[PDB]
């Protein structure tokens, strides 16, 4: 199955009319992140048949050169924010490889889908793009994944994203979940959360090729 | 930009920053000792974390538009400058950041 068709789904059960439209205004009449045209980068990149795993962010980040269109993910050239610092010195202890790049594409290409729950943001405005609909858009897609999906492992970091375990058939996928890899949080047990190796072990066990989460 | 100076200008003393946001579980936030005050237990909070790479990091949390936490964090060693339930402050350092309760109510 195809994102195309997951997407036809969830645009005629609801009406994103109005969204589609607000953000023609924002992006002809604001500056907004990520490119109109990497808007869906993830699901591009991870097609829908090639999710062995779901990761979570919310927000995507609002400076310039960062978003493209992943979670966690900011541009080639770009420095690293701090919740990506962290992810890469957990994933340092839990597999042994020291990611350079910021970059997260070949995890995309991997079959990691991720997937941020608000696609656009303004320029220096932080949660300018809440509550336009994208939310709904993005449970559609969790649902969607958990639904048309047989054994996909879904990462949850902070409690934002764990409110979305009620769209994920547990008797049918994984979930490897902890607080946010946030240095405000990132002590109370994500570290030593070891979720790259616990995601591979799962996938593994469903005869399915681990993730190389490296270069 | 009011606060932020300040809480960043003290913790230098005792460069510039960028702004990374998290919503995260007021329980994901290290107390430690502390009980979470009653009226915000189970709140999902906006949190503005202060950095840049030469690095040590500086925050302000907010819930229902009210600054509530003030803190920086030391690897597993956060402190907060300020706590506050949106009805009253239970902690504050402010005086440090030569900051008043009133510089909080007007941003």
């Amino acid at each position: 199955m195809e994102w195309s068709q997951i997407f036809h789904d969830i645009t005629t059960k609801h009406d994103f009319k109005a969204m589609h439209d607000f953000l023609e205004k924002e992006y002809s009449t604001a500056i907004v992140y990520p490119d109109r045209e990497n808007i869906y980068q993830a699901f591009d990149l991870t097609p829908f048949e090639n999710i062995k795993v779901v990761i979570l962010g919310q927000d995507p980040y609002h400076g310039p050169n960062q978003a493209h269109g992943l979670a966690f993910s900011v541009q080639p050239n770009a420095k690293f924010p701090p919740s990506l610092r962290n992810m890469y010195k957990e994933l340092a202890d839990d597999i042994g490889c020291v990611r350079q790049t910021p970059h997260l594409q070949d995890w995309a290409r991997e079959g990691v889908l991720l997937l941020n729950t608000v696609l656009t943001v303004r320029q220096g405005e932080a949660n300018s793009h809440r509550d336009i609909g994208w939310e709904t858009f993005t449970d559609e897609i969790i649902k969607a994944v958990s639904d048309y999906k047989e054994h996909v492992v879904f990462i949850l970091w902070g409690k934002p994203a764990q409110q979305k375990i009620k769209l994920i058939d547990t008797s049918k996928h994984c979930i490897i979940k902890s607080v946010h890899p946030s240095p405000l949080s990132a002590y109370r047990g994500f570290f030593g959360s070891k979720p790259y190796s616990k995601a591979n072990t799962y996938l593994e066990s469903v005869g399915k090729s681990p993730i190389n989460w490296c270069e | 930009k009011q606060i932020k100076a300040h809480l960043t200008r003290y913790l230098e003393e005792i460069q510039e920053y960028l702004t990374e946001f998290v919503q995260l579980g007021i329980e994901e936030l290290a107390w430690g000792e502390r009980k979470i005050p009653e009226k915000l237990k189970g709140a999902i909070i906006d949190t503005y974390t202060f950095y840049d790479h030469s690095l040590i990091y500086s925050f302000i949390g907010t819930y229902q538009g009210k600054i509530i936490l003030v803190g920086y964090t030391n690897g597993e060693y956060e402190h907060f400058f300020y706590i506050n339930d949106t009805v009253k402050t239970l902690h504050s350092e402010l005086h440090l950041l030569n900051l008043t309760e009133e510089d909080l109510e007007f941003v």
